[PDB]
């Protein structure tokens, strides 16, 4: 333990007459108030040392202030009773429980998976949703984000999603699932609380709750502490692992923060250079891994700002993961239920899940289809729009009524309304009929003869 | 250790022998102590950032540390006293030094340490186990509210030994002695809380109780519930200063805290004039309303530093007024200001800036002063319940809502109405525009609403689903025309003309007209959902149109003075008159 | 003449049309995009400046 | 004297051996050659002070340099007899007048005015120009910006003001003591400044006003430092003296140019285009000069103006004094090129405090009215203006061809007024009617019953 400290500047912190410092190593900073924050170590150079406060430099003083250095990296209590038990963003219990015993103390950092031990994703999951199965298949194992925008139901989508996995999943064992939120609102925190309280999955699952109010280190580090708990329960607990992340664009504000506190080099946009390996650290921990059973499901949630599709965080978003969905403002504004533009949204392989032997193998083609005829549709509607109703052709109405069809039928159910694969595949084939016959070019003669009526 | 300037720079100035001071804290620079902040510490050298001018302060002088951060004093002599962004009275300025300008250096308290009160020990005896937040007595400060409770101050756990209640005292004076595991310690009535931390309480919790804004548009488009948080233009000469003081004297709070952040030199001395001259209309009528509530101005003349933390002092008083169990609300005058302030405060901290001249802790101060807000249970033995309403006004330089102020505005607050100068311009009431009026606490609101079975909810979507219809007829009015349409169309369009005269407008020059009650605005909206039923059955019974319009005349014209006569313990004269349109009916069933 | 002014006047109407959701937003799109090229040049020459 | 200065590069150098030093801090620093250069300390530090030579360190060794420290800052020769003498940037003579005989001495920083001793605008500031003083009314304790452009004679303009501003209040029936006037010239042209100072000796009202000028020649400190000057001159005159003032400051973007070479000067890393990121805070250190005082008879007014960039109004200094100032006084360079007076757009034209300024009592119950009708007459001209040039002048309807011959009338006769031209508001309101008879009675939306009663005859 180190009692002497140099220099303070900003939200940082230098020590002197130390030795043999370890990179994001734990380490615990008494302040003359009595105050215990916990920090990382940033940089070492020589008999010199630079760490980062978390809980911020304010109101310490230099020559009363102790520090305690462990010399190991970054280490977290995991265990298998953090089920049903509920979690900060420090790691202290939220649930205002006793205190949790750890199985293992490992790194929050996380592994990367070795690529000949990786496996492909495979099998098949039901979301309930009919987007979620036609439009743009769910893998399980896989991993996809979703882009939303400020003021929609983003929240809303999501706990209809958390609701609806274990339940439709079933008709393909309970799925179990993690939420984690880093920097979020408190009415956002209250209504993912009761969200996963009426699905009743808060049993089954884990909580990593960052507030808002919360410095920004301990939001950033709740992804790390869910990495490692998500990545245990899918190694050493040997079981399905749903990982439910929200709120990444505070985390990437406050990243950028952090970056410029430092007067580091930023890259685009003002952020960080290293931003597409700092969220590809956690977006490629997802998958399968050879001779082990389960998987980690990686099923982000982000929010676009200024409903713009063109940001550098959608952009990065993508680059990172693969494939997205989309939630667009156009169709947030009509009234009908959620907004998922099947256009922009779109999954990394959706040819695992289709074929023969899985489902159907009808699937695919249908789904070209029918994404050929909305899009000829959206094109048809921007043409009708601007030449006019009589300006256009029959195919041009007939693809706009489908398309409409489509988005007020097919594209809306309802939020705690969980829709069969079964049922999504009824509703396409019965949204195909309502286009001619020589209308889909993606289709072929056998499931044309077989689909129609 | 006393501080010694070794360099100074511009408004900054680096002080050797601060070894003992801390950063971020506040220090006394020169002979003349002028106000200042320390930023960075360097060994026993530490740079501070002098808020106030540099010019007089020479090397030799002796620097002072506070040894401690920005802070407020919360207590009595708080209310009914004026107080700039670096929380000092003006009039008190004005009086002592008595002159028009206010030098640099000079220093004086927020609280009158000369005014004596008579305070008394309310649920506080000596042998029982108490903590911060518990009431360890009551003293009476405004003329309209109850006595302000003095409770024991924050990190304060123990016995109480020797009372100095009941008796009177100043707010220097300790009335208390309390024991703790530190052995003895001193508590007095006044307490000081550190201005970047909120107020501790007991519990968090959602607020289920809505607030009051005496507007019937406000109440029912987009109601603010007490503890929520509602957003709002900077545009001036819009009329926005007739909404802020209509809703901060019709509010249901108990208190009001007023925090500006800079302005117009013009508008802060209107602000201020006709800040008195508001009257309570509760018990008759108490004091003024300057005395139940509190005021913090900075004119543009102010420093940055009192300008992007006044919004955070004047929020502490807030929750310190919500420390004692009460209800009560942060106003914010062109954030905007603040935001600028910040900016400029970012350009002299050297932090890299991140959109648009935006600072890199934006969102984070952003989010950190609007979840300050909200209703919970404060802490202490007494458990008494608390709210604090959040309404904030964003005024951007460019008007464009691509501005990082406006986006983080609007994400933050869940609610945002947005006021229109070409609303103002139709020569009508407050001006809001109803078609990018939206709320996300509408959900806990009506369900809460529904308690008391008033509910706003089923015709506020109804008037909702048919302000939008009205729309589209509107669009289609100026597209083919108005003569073109059916009946169902031109009643529509009729009830929303009525809509936007009789129920939308409201004019807070008038008796009845300027604040208008739950009961009154939900028997308003349920005679126009009957009128507007009557006419679709009418117009289904095959009536004409015209002779329903001619017949009916007398019921518009009675409904049209549901807006007046005053007090609405007699609310049931109009639902009478909803039986006589049901007769309006009637009439529609022979003709 | 009438004709023709009505052949005219949806010649004009499709101009309006034209002048509506294309013209106008491939304006506003183009120069904001222009705008956010600029600010982030700036951004970074300033970046370059600070460091 | 001091010979101790360790080095000079550029218009600042740093000295060592400094004892007690303060900030701004006065210096005379005599040059190898004999020449005395005056200076102001920028900076102090435990080892060295770094100053600022206004003449430049050009032709000045440090070997041979002496610097005499004064010991106090920057002051200012405040006088009841100050009127009728100009200066210069340095508060040194400029029109080889005499030297004033100061009253009290204060300090150039100032104190700023408190919030609860603020006083509203009450009494109306007759500007004088028939497009100015018409269409956005001015008040005392009102700021109102100036919006100049590139070739925009704003000094004619603001000699004319200022010739209009000593006949302002003759029908307020503060007599005795005549309003002083205070002219700030900063970066400007030798023949603006000659025809200003000449204009300024021609009408008589030099004697009645206050003087300082500080050229392109001059240094950036010299104008940067003059504002300052002229607003504690201001503030001399209305606290203390308790009078009537008005300030008018010319070319505020040559002045931003000079606050930030003095910005510069501290090598600080610039802010968006080259500017200061505190510009906002200096410009809230200078328009806060301005306003009414509770309990003090004398007000203070003040007019700044600035130039727009290559005719743009998205300039950092227009945004700055938009959100600040109430109002802004555009400029169109089309009138201007049409061979008019003064070009002022109606429709840019507007004033927040306008309606305090106007009214009974004030200047007239015809004049909110008239000035809405009239700027509407315009706008509505404007837009039949578009519309003839597009179908023809057989498409005009009434109120059509009614807006087009008033909106070419009040160009050519409203609009127009001249370079000396001063007319009253009575004459303008009188005007505004009889360029408003051109239309009917129920021509005018805009209009009362019981005015259009009580006027039209």
């Amino acid at each position: 333990n180190y009692n002497t400290v140099s220099g303070v500047n900003g939200p940082l912190v230098i020590l002197e007459k130390v030795k043999f410092p370890r990179y994001n190593e734990i380490v615990n900073l008494t302040l003359p108030d009595g105050t215990v924050r916990q920090g990382q170590v940033l940089e070492i150079r020589g008999d010199r040392a630079i760490v980062q406060v978390f809980e911020g430099t304010s109101g310490i003083d230099v020559k009363k202030t102790t520090v305690e250095f462990t010399g190991e990296s970054l280490r977290i209590p995991v265990s298998e009773d953090m089920l049903g038990r509920i979690f900060d963003g420090s790691g202290r219990p939220i649930d205002n429980g006793p205190k949790v015993f750890a199985e293992d103390y490992l790194d929050i950092n996380g592994s990367p998976i070795n690529p000949y031990a990786r496996i492909y994703p495979e099998e098949m999951i039901s979301t309930g949703v009919s987007a979620i199965d036609t439009m743009n298949s769910i893998a399980r194992g896989q991993k996809i984000p979703i882009f939303s925008a400020s003021g929609l139901p983003h929240n809303e989508i999501a706990a209809q999603i958390c609701r609806q996995a274990g339940l439709v999943r079933p008709t393909k064992e309970n799925f179990s699932i993690v939420f984690a939120a880093m920097g979020v609102n408190l009415e956002t925190a209250r209504f993912f609380k009761q969200d996963f309280e009426e699905n009743g999955s808060l049993e089954r699952t884990s909580l990593f709750l960052n507030l808002a109010n919360d410095p920004t280190i301990e939001r950033i580090i709740t992804p790390r502490l869910a990495l490692t708990t998500a990545e245990y329960l899918a190694y050493q607990t040997e079981r399905h692992v749903l990982t439910i992340l929200t709120d990444m664009s505070s985390y990437a504000d406050a990243l950028r923060e952090v970056s410029a506190a430092r007067e580091e080099v930023p890259g685009r946009r003002g952020y960080p250079g290293y931003m597409y390996t700092d969220l590809s650290t956690i977006y490629e921990r997802a998958g399968r891994v050879e001779g082990r059973n389960g998987s980690i499901t990686q099923i982000p949630i982000l929010t676009m700002p200024n409903d713009d599709i063109t940001h550098p965080i959608p952009d990065l978003t993508g680059y990172i993961t693969e494939g997205q969905i989309f939630v667009d403002r156009q169709l947030h504004n009509k009234g009908i239920y959620p907004p998922i533009n099947v256009l922009p949204s779109l999954s990394r392989l959706m040819k695992s899940a289709i074929g023969e032997g899985m489902t159907r193998k009808d699937h695919g083609d249908v789904s070209n289809q029918l994404y050929a005829k909305y899009a000829i549709g959206k094109d048809a509607a921007a043409m009708k729009a601007v030449v006019g109703e009589e300006a256009l052709s029959i195919e041009d109405k007939l693809s706009l009524e489908f398309l409409e069809k489509f988005e007020k039928t097919f594209i809306t159910q309802g939020a705690y309304e969980d829709r069969t694969v079964f049922e999504s595949l009824d509703q396409a084939w019965s949204l195909l009929r309502i286009y001619p016959k020589e209308m889909l070019n993606r289709i072929s003669p056998k499931i044309l003869d077989e689909f129609y009526d | 250790e006393y501080g010694a300037i070794y360099s100074v720079s511009g408004p900054v100035v680096i002080a050797e022998n601060m070894i003992g001071c801390a950063m971020y804290e506040l220090v006394k620079v020169g002979h003349d102590n002028l106000v200042g902040e320390v930023i960075r510490i360097d060994g026993d050298k530490a740079t501070i950032q002098v808020y106030e001018e540099t010019a007089g302060l020479t090397v030799g002088d002796p620097v002072l540390r506070t040894g401690k951060p920005l802070s407020v004093e919360l207590g009595p002599g708080l209310m009914e006293t004026i107080y700039d962004g670096i929380q000092r009275p003006l009039k008190a300025i004005k009086e002592e030094s008595q002159s028009i300008y206010i030098p640099r250096g000079i220093d004086t308290p927020a609280l009158d340490r000369t005014i004596k009160w008579q305070f008394t020990p309310g649920k506080f005896q000596v042998g029982d186990h108490i903590s911060g937040g518990d009431i360890y007595g009551s003293v009476f400060e405004n003329s309209l509210i109850s006595s302000h409770k003095i409770l024991l101050p924050p990190r304060s756990r123990g016995t109480i030994t020797w009372i100095a209640p009941a008796g009177e005292y100043t707010l220097d004076e300790k009335i208390l002695e309390v024991e703790f595991d530190g052995k003895k310690s001193d508590f007095t009535l006044y307490h000081t809380w550190p201005v970047r931390v909120p107020r501790p309480v007991t519990e968090k919790l959602s607020a289920d109780y809505p607030l009051l804004t005496g507007q019937r548009v406000l109440d029912a488009l987009f109601p603010c519930v007490q503890g929520g948080t509602t957003c709002i233009p900077g545009a001036f000469g819009c009329g926005k200063t007739v909404i802020s003081q209509s809703l901060s004297k019709y509010s249901n709070s108990d208190a009001i805290i007023y925090v500006g952040c800079g302005e117009r030199g013009n508008e802060m001395a209107e602000v201020l004039m006709e800040f008195p001259e508001l009257y309570t209309e509760m018990s008759g009528t108490k004091e003024p309303i300057m005395k139940r509530t509190t005021l913090v101005a900075n004119t543009s003349n102010m420093p940055v530093a009192a300008r992007e933390a006044s919004i955070y002092t004047g929020i502490t008083l807030a929750e310190y007024f919500r420390d004692q169990g009460k209800n009560v609300s942060m106003i914010a005058d062109s954030s905007s200001r603040w935001a600028e302030a910040l900016r400029e405060i970012s350009g002299r901290l050297g932090e890299m800036p991140a959109d648009q001249g935006f600072p890199a802790y934006l969102g984070a101060k952003l989010a950190s002063f609007y979840e300050r807000a909200g209703k919970a249970v404060a802490l202490g033995s007494p458990d008494r319940t608390g709210s604090v309403s959040i309404v904030a006004a964003v005024s951007p330089a460019g008007g464009d809502f691509s501005d990082p102020v406006t986006t983080a505005t609007l994400g933050i607050t869940q609610v945002f109405w947005g006021l229109d100068k070409k609303l103002a311009q139709r020569k009508h009431f407050p001006s809001i525009n109803t078609s990018v009026s939206y709320s996300k606490y509408t959900n806990v609101l009506n369900k809460f609403y529904d308690s008391n079975y008033p509910e706003f909810p089923v015709l506020r979507d109804r008037m909702k689903e048919i302000l939008s219809n009205a729309e589209e007829l509107e669009q289609v009015v100026q597209l083919v025309g108005k003569s073109a349409l059916s009946d169902s169309d031109k009643i529509t369009l009729d009830v929303a003309t009525l809509i936007k005269e009789d129920f939308l407008q409201q004019n807070g020059y008038s008796t009845y007209d300027a604040f208008c009650p739950i009961w009154k605005t939900f028997d308003m909206m349920r005679a126009f959902i009957s009128y507007h039923d009557e006419a679709q059955k009418a117009v289904a019974n095959g009536a004409n149109w015209s002779k329903l319009a001619d017949s009916t005349g007398d019921v518009k014209h009675a409904v049209s003075s549901s807006k007046f006569f005053e007090p609405s313990r007699g609310e049931k004269e109009v639902h009478g008159e909803f039986e006589k349109l049901l007769s309006t009916m009637q009439e529609r069933f022979a003709e | 003449a009438f004709i023709i002014l009505d052949e005219v006047i949806k010649v004009t109407n499709r101009r309006v049309n034209a002048i509506e959701h294309v013209i106008i937003p491939r304006t506003e799109n183009t120069i904001a995009y222009i705008n956010s090229e600029l600010d982030e040049l700036d951004r970074e020459e300033f970046y370059r400046l600070k460091k």
